[PDB]
């Protein structure tokens, strides 16, 4: 479960 | 450089084709050529720039993590000496990743940020600057690590200050910026409580402003709010 | 070239690391360097060579098909003229794909095939030769198309003749060769009945020989037999 | 449902 960052 | 002879509009058209074909290195090269024409980017063009480079650096970061894990295992007690190859290849991928980050940071500095006067565009570019310094920080191990980390922090902080003054709490750029700055706090700056506080405050302030939105804006904002919630669930 | 200064064993080690990191362009460059050392390849090294280039050309072929579909739609009645960009970008991807095929074919001709005396290695390389001519045929539209198609056919046919004489009907190289030659017949040579006959005969002859195999060999052979069955189900 | 070819 990898943390989320903002993917355009 | 190599894109200097191609029309700006043709570079944008080809960037969109490259995206459809999942050719992200080509997409990034086209969008670099478009930026180097010297004109400001539209909202859609900024999005294409970010997609292209995020996909390129994403493949490099994932590869770097695989190689770094293998290298760390090789340095455990009981592991056989296999020579310099793992370190060399990790360094090769690392140098390529740093080069892509330097390329993006160079486009932002020459001259995207200085010409960006509208809050949305300025925040978008400052978020990108924080992101690419953050990717440099992920691999930094030497004497400039603290300055690399502070460069990411400073760019994110300026973006946060502008976004709080000039954009609603549900704005997707503001929300994505807060998501990324929270990740910066959690895993780069060793500040998990700041990461959690920022994610929670951002989520709650967006929640309170959803009532002002159209159905389409609501869908856009709630999508990013769910990413904040995903991180809060992982971290608490 | 660029890999001339690296040890053969280091190139192989780095090819395996590149595979783990899903860096297939690097993997192919390492394996090209290993081939160019001039020594014959082992079974495992042949597999690494094939993995590397198949993944590289696979991304190019998928991208080419996306772009070719867009180009074909652009030439339908009622479609707006959008300029030369779609054709130009499809041509760019096509030229890169052809270059990779020419690189693989060059390694096979200088000098992998001529030094391969064991049936398994010779069939493996001749199958590769047929595959990369087949990928050239997928994009060929001009006066050499027939000769490109015949070069694929000829390489596959020599591989089939050797494999029938020298290898059991369950051998995975023999089975994968038959799978690919059947695809060649179906979609390159306009011979669907030959494709179906070859897939069916190959499947049935492998079935009859499964009783001779260990559990591990049985798993290997039945996996490829299922691919033949998948095609028969699609085609009938 | 794309037809299968041999992936090493
Ligand atoms: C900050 C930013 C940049 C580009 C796109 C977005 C966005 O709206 N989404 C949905 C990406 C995930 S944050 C945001
Ligand atoms: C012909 C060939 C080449 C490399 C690997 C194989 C193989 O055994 N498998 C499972 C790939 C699918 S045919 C076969
Ligand atoms: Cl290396
Ligand atoms: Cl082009
Ligand atoms: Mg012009
Ligand atoms: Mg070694
Ligand atoms: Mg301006
Ligand atoms: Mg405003
Ligand atoms: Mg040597
Ligand atoms: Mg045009
Ligand atoms: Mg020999
Ligand atoms: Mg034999």
């Amino acid at each position: 479960r990898r943390r989320k960052s903002c993917q355009a | 450089g190599a894109m200097g002879s191609m029309e700006r509009a043709s570079l944008i058209q080809k960037a969109k084709l490259a995206e459809q074909a999942e050719r992200y290195e080509d997409m990034a090269a086209f969008m670099k050529g478009a930026v180097e024409k010297g004109e400001e980017l539209s909202n859609e063009e900024r999005n294409l720039l970010s997609v292209a480079y995020k996909n390129v650096v994403g493949g490099q970061r994932a590869a770097w993590r695989v190689l770094s894990s293998i290298e760390q295992k090789s340095n455990e007690e009981g592991s056989e000496e296999k020579g310099p190859e793992v370190r060399e290849y990790r360094e090769k991928v690392e140098t390529e990743l740093q080069g892509v980050c330097d390329t993006v940071l160079g486009l932002l500095d020459s001259h995207l940020i200085k010409e960006a006067g509208d809050a949305e565009s300025r925040v978008f570019y400052l978020k990108m600057k924080g992101d690419y310094y953050r990717y440099l920080a992920e691999v930094a191990t030497g004497d400039d690590k603290k300055r690399i980390i502070d460069s990411a922090r400073s760019a994110y902080q300026e973006a946060m200050d502008i976004s709080k003054k000039e954009m609603p709490p549900t704005n997707p750029i503001r929300l994505g910026l807060a998501l990324n700055f929270s990740v910066f706090h959690y895993e780069i700056a060793n500040s998990p409580e700041e990461a959690i506080s920022l994610a929670k405050t951002t989520f709650d302030e967006a929640m309170a402003d959803l009532h002002t939105l159209s159905e389409d804006s609501y869908k856009d904002s709630t999508l990013i709010m769910q990413l904040l919630r995903d991180n809060l669930t992982l971290w608490t």
